[PDB]
């Protein structure tokens, strides 16, 4: 009940998935090949998770105790928000690849399962990159003090 | 006259940047100019410019991409790992 | 031509390093960086 | 040609609005891309994603900015279908293909010639275009060092490695994952060479 899902949402998905549709049909038809078919799926719902965070921005109040905990530069950005309020959107496979099936649903509408198995996928491959960039920091540092 | 002619359609060409495309003909270039987007050769620059536009040019270079990342990092700490590369002179003539 | 050591504000004082306190300022946010992948 | 002309005044016009049009991607996916640089919000793996991607689709973009459009397949059905090396929808007017790329199944009637056998295909113009402009209308109805070297490579990131802490020595919330045992000191060398 501070939590704010913004009501321009639905309206947005709906108009989006025609889109895909669209081009679930050119893709059907001959006319397109699949990895260029995804780029455009990814293009479109990366357009739709920006109209979602504008909308959302555009309609929380100014005494909101998360929008004031952000915009004092405290904590956190509007991407924490727009996932925690609108929709997570698309995530990674394991090779770093986008999917075009994006996650339509926050953490407070509550992820289905399959919105939340592919949602590890990146969780874990972050969780051992963090060990790599901390080796590879080390080693340019100990360069530089060499 | 010098030319440069082997310059794969892969890389366009340099943004004239002249107030904004590609770059022109029958324009003027300076000695150290590039010809194509993309990095020099630090080598190249020390051969045609000096010691003095290749620290430059790196010192830039490092600082652009940690500027595009985030991060905040004075000149002088970047100075300081530069004048550590160019110390030390090959001798074509004892 | 160093010139002022950031942490004091004032000018730097002889005897001070100044070439692990660069490579310091260089390789701590290194994490926050764009490396190349593990695959 | 008066109508030769004409045409090809056109067709220029078409090119330049699709070169208009790549330029606004361009632009598009440039400024994206800087600002995911910067922060992005999100975490490490997603940020490195939309980057790498962005960078896919920087390149898939410059890489066509001379030359793009290779010709049309106008067909017996009062209908054409454009080419190039490239792929571009109107992404309003439900996705109407206004240039395949070079590889699509519908653009396989870029390169069937026969005496008179046309899958759907009536006029065929191949532009000579140079960069930017169409020109043409063309119907067509010691192997010891390296060993040293690795070694010292090898040794210098094995030292890097034993540099970090270890778990014995952890200062942190819980034992996570280590650079001492997701990768090793040689392909720490290898990926810097
Ligand atoms: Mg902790």
């Amino acid at each position: 009940a501070d939590v704010l899902v913004p009501p321009q949402k639905q309206e947005i998905l709906e108009r989006h998935e025609a889109e895909a549709d669209a081009i679930e049909r050119k893709y059907q038809r001959g006319a397109l090949n699949h990895t260029e078919r995804n780029e455009s799926l990814v293009k479109i719902w990366q357009d739709a998770t920006e109209e979602v965070g504008k909308a959302l921005e555009e309609f929380y109040p100014a005494d909101n105790p998360i929008i004031t905990i952000v915009k004092s530069g405290a904590t956190g950005n509007l991407t924490q928000t727009r996932t925690l309020a609108g929709m997570k959107g698309l995530v990674t496979n394991p090779k770093g690849e986008f999917i075009p099936r994006p996650i339509k649903s926050s953490f407070r509408e509550g992820l289905t399962v399959l919105e939340y198995f592919i949602n590890t996928h990146g969780a874990r491959k972050g969780l051992a990159d963090t060990a790599l960039r901390t080796a590879d920091s080390g080693y340019l540092t100990r360069r530089l003090v060499d | 006259e010098v030319v440069y002619d082997k310059l794969s359609k892969r890389q366009r060409l340099r943004v004239i940047t002249h107030e904004e495309g590609v770059l022109s003909d029958g324009d003027h270039v300076e000695v150290g100019d590039q010809l194509m987007e993309g990095a020099a050769d630090p080598h190249e620059v020390l051969r045609v410019q000096g010691p003095r536009e290749v620290q430059i040019h790196l010192v830039k270079e490092v600082q652009e991409v940690y500027r595009a990342q985030g991060v905040s990092i004075h000149d002088k700490h970047i100075e300081v790992i530069v004048r550590q590369m160019l110390r030390r002179v090959t001798i074509i003539d004892s | 031509c160093y010139g002022r050591s950031m942490a004091t504000g004032k000018l730097v004082d002889i005897g001070e390093a100044v070439g692990i306190v660069a490579a310091q300022s260089i390789g701590e946010p290194g994490t926050q960086l764009t490396m190349r992948t593990f695959h | 040609g008066r109508d030769y002309e004409d045409e090809l005044q056109s067709e220029r016009d078409y090119v330049a609005g699709l070169y208009a049009r790549l330029d606004a991607e361009r632009a598009q996916s440039q400024r994206r891309y800087a600002a995911a640089l910067r922060e992005h919000g999100g975490t490490a793996v997603e940020r490195d994603a939309e980057v790498r991607a962005l960078a896919k689709d920087i390149a898939r973009l410059n890489v066509a900015d001379n030359g793009l459009c290779f010709g049309r397949l106008d067909t017996l059905d009062d209908a054409r279908l454009y080419i190039g090396r490239l792929g571009i929808f109107d992404r309003d007017n439900d996705f109407e293909p206004l240039l395949l790329d070079w590889r699509a199944p519908m653009a396989r009637p870029f390169y069937v010639a026969t005496a008179a056998n046309p899958e759907n295909m009536r006029r065929r113009r191949q532009f000579h275009t140079l960069g930017r402009k169409v020109v043409d209308f063309t119907d067509e109805i010691a192997d010891e060092a390296a060993e040293r070297e690795r070694r010292e490579e090898e040794a210098y990131a094995a030292g890097v490695l034993d540099l970090m802490v270890d778990r014995e020595d952890l200062m942190d919330d819980e034992d996570h994952l280590l650079a001492q045992d997701l990768i090793d000191a040689e392909e720490l060398a290898d990926r810097f060479k």
